[PDB]
Parts: structure tokens; C-alpha cells; sequence
């Protein structure tokens, strides 16, 4: 089950 | 630096037996960047029905892929894997040896 | 022993002049791949790559598909930003890779979590094992680090890694179980290949094993040998299992002084093998 996108680098 | 050349192994799924259907594998690993071309060859000729695995990578971030096809080996047919990558000036051909 | 992992491996590759950067994601439980997504598919969607995950309902596939599409967009922003941090030309191709996931013990409890990145194949920034702080490779990655800290990202990752990562990994192991909790020991043998009148190769084979981790070692007179040995990378058979060999060049007539030693989780005790001229 993947995590969501987060924040860009 | 930021380019790594593929390692290539060519081998069967099962121990080869002349006349018995099997799978021919060409495993390409240790490479970067990810774009790569690979053909499986029967007596020099490209084999059409070839499949490959989904792109993944190792702990050192280098990529790996398995290319494979059904085949039935014989005493006389030669098989090989031909690979091109940005690190190679020309395609590298590695011949299948049933003992490796 | 008895431990398990879940991992997702993301690859974004830019291709100026040939569209937007490709995004690919694969998911694994241990050495078993179970899902994929590829932005270059005609209709990009998360797809099953093992039988046991097919049972999940439409809400699972839909959620995850929407995740990957968002991640693809986020990675495209990251690629732009990284090109800027490195003063790089808009004309070249660059790669952003991402790996995350959790390791659990036999009791299902978190042993450790992971969330790290590479740029053009070099480590860029990583979530530390505390799940609270970051390690940056260079001054570009320090920029990303400040941004991640500002957005509280480690906190979110910690909650995922302690929570859903472990919980879903447990669900897979429990219904997925026949394949995921089953170690298959290697089938082993030694072959003999004359090289000359003076020398022969002994090749020690391990076939049909899972998971991939194995150790194969040749001793001479009970002493570990690396001189005049060759050890191939462990390789996939294509049927979920793996293969590997190690070889040693020996003086002909001295074959019986050589032993091959095999260690694998599927083995109750390590094996030692000699060539048996049948």
C-alpha cells in the first residue's frame, strides 16, 4: 500500500 | 561517474535438455541510466516474442531487467543476448552457454 | 530469520524533446514483486503482478493509481528544481529515484523504516533511521532538506512507516501467505569442467531458491578461498525463484581437497558439497 506524494524536493 | 555499464548473464530457467521446452533468460543489471535495448537471438536472428520484467533497481541504485522467451534448445542452435546502452560504443553480444 | 520487508521503487526519467518525464513504480514484498505503474502505459493504472493481490477491491487500485499520478507530477517538479540547484541545462536527461518501505520482525512490529532518494544514480537525500531527521549529500540536497523540514514531511513519513506500511505488509503476509512465508531451499550440486591437462573448474550450483539471499563459499583444506574463484550475481529464474553459482580453478587430481559451503534461510543447517565423480 503506497504512501502519498509528500512534497517536492 | 554517473554512467554504469550493464552486466549481462544469459542462461536457462531449467537445466538444458535437447528437445525439451524451456525459457531463455538474459538478465541485465548494474547499469545506469535506465534506457537499454536488448534482443535475444537465435543463430544471429532477432527473436520476436520476447518479454521483460518491470524496471527496478538495486541498493546501489543501479537498474536491472530480465528479458525472456520460451525456447527449446538443441545440440546445434546457438542463442545469445545482444545489449546496447549509452556506455557501449557498439552492442555487446554474449552467447548462451548451457553450463553457466 | 522470519523478518519481512515491503518496498516501493520509483523511477522518474526526464527526456527533453520527447515529452514529460516517465514515472514508473514497482512494489515488492521481500523478493516478490506485486504491483506496478507506468506513466507511459496507454491507460496508466496500478496493476497486479502477483496473484494474491488480485483480490483487493476497486477502491485499492483506484486510490493507488491516483497516488502514482500525483507522485509523477511531484517528481516532475522535483526534477525541475534539481536541474536548477545544479545549474544544469534544459537539454539533458536526468533521473530521480525513490525507495521507501518498512522492515518487520516475526511478530509484525516495525524493525526499521526507509525513505531515500538518488539523483542521476547518486545518493541525494535520505530519511534517517530515527524517522525524524534527514541526511543531505551536498548543498543542493540541503535546499531540499530545508523544504522537507518546513513542510513537516518526516512526521508524515514516520506515521506511514509505523502505521499503514506495517499494517498492509501484515495483510499481504496473511493473505499472500502460501508464497510469501514459504522459503524454498536451493537444490545444490557440483559440476567439473576440465580446462587443461593441469586444471579443472569446479562449479557449485544453487537452483530454485527463495528468497534471493544466499552465501556460497569454496574452501581448500577447510580454508576459505577467494583466490582463483568466480562468484556470479544471484539471478532470477523467472518462476519467482533464483539461481547462483561459484566456481574455483583447481589442480587436476586435487578436487577432493575442495569443499563448497551453502547457507540459505530454507536450510536447517549449512550444506557442504564435494564433487562426486559419479
Amino acid at each position: 500500500f503506497p504512501r502519498p506524494w509528500l512534497h517536492g524536493l | 561517474m554517473i554512467q554504469r555499464t550493464p552486466k549481462i548473464q544469459v542462461y536457462s530457467r531449467h537445466p538444458a535438455e535437447n528437445g525439451k521446452s524451456n525459457f531463455l533468460n538474459c538478465y541485465v543489471s548494474g547499469f545506469h541510466p535506465s534506457d537499454i535495448e536488448v534482443d535475444l537471438l537465435k543463430n544471429g536472428e532477432r527473436i520476436e516474442k520476447v518479454e521483460h520484467s518491470d524496471l527496478s533497481f538495486s541498493k546501489d541504485w543501479s537498474f536491472y531487467l530480465l528479458y525472456y522467451t520460451e525456447f527449446t534448445p538443441t545440440e546445434k542452435d546457438e542463442y545469445a543476448c545482444r545489449v546496447n546502452h549509452v556506455t557501449l560504443s557498439q552492442p555487446k553480444i554474449v552467447k548462451w552457454d548451457r553450463d553457466m | 530469520m522470519g523478518s519481512h520487508s515491503m518496498r516501493y521503487f520509483y523511477t522518474s526519467v526526464s527526456r527533453p524533446g520527447r515529452g514529460e518525464p516517465r514515472f514508473i513504480s514497482v512494489g515488492y514484498v521481500d523478493d516478490t514483486q506485486f504491483v506496478r505503474f507506468d506513466s507511459d502505459a496507454a491507460s496508466p493504472r496500478e496493476e497486479p503482478r502477483a496473484p494474491w493481490i488480485e483480490q483487493e477491491g476497486p477502491e485499492y487500485w483506484d486510490r493507488n493509481t491516483q497516488i502514482y499520478k500525483a507522485q509523477a507530477q511531484t517528481d516532475r517538479e522535483s526534477l525541475r528544481n534539481l536541474r536548477g540547484y545544479y545549474n544544469q541545462s534544459e537539454a539533458g536527461s536526468h533521473t530521480l529515484q525513490s525507495m521507501y518501505g518498512c522492515d518487520v520482525g516475526p511478530d509484525g512490529r516495525l524493525l526499521r523504516g526507509h525513505n531515500q532518494y538518488a539523483y542521476d544514480g547518486k545518493d541525494y537525500i535520505a530519511l534517517n533511521e530515527d524517522l525524524r531527521s534527514w541526511t543531505a549529500a551536498d548543498t543542493a540536497a540541503q535546499i531540499s532538506q530545508r523544504k522537507l523540514e518546513a513542510a513537516r514531511v518526516a512526521e508524515q513519513l514516520r506515521a506511514y512507516l509505523e502505521g499503514e506500511c506495517v499494517e498492509w505488509l501484515r495483510r499481504y503476509l496473511e493473505n499472500g501467505k502460501d508464497k510469501l512465508e514459504r522459503a524454498d531451499p536451493p537444490k545444490t550440486h557440483v559440476t567439473h569442467h576440465p580446462i587443461s591437462d593441469h586444471e579443472a573448474t569446479l562449479r557449485c550450483w544453487a537452483l530454485g531458491f527463495y528468497p534471493a539471499e544466499i552465501t556460497l563459499t569454496w574452501q581448500r583444506d577447510g580454508e576459505d578461498q577467494t583466490q582463483d574463484t568466480e562468484l556470479v550475481e544471484t539471478r532470477p529464474a523467472g518462476d519467482r525463484t533464483f539461481q547462483k553459482w561459484t566456481a574455483v580453478v583447481v589442480p587436476s587430481g586435487e578436487e577432493q581437497r575442495y569443499t563448497c559451503h551453502v547457507q540459505h534461510e530454507g536450510l536447517p543447517k549449512p550444506l557442504t558439497l564435494r564433487w562426486e565423480p559419479s
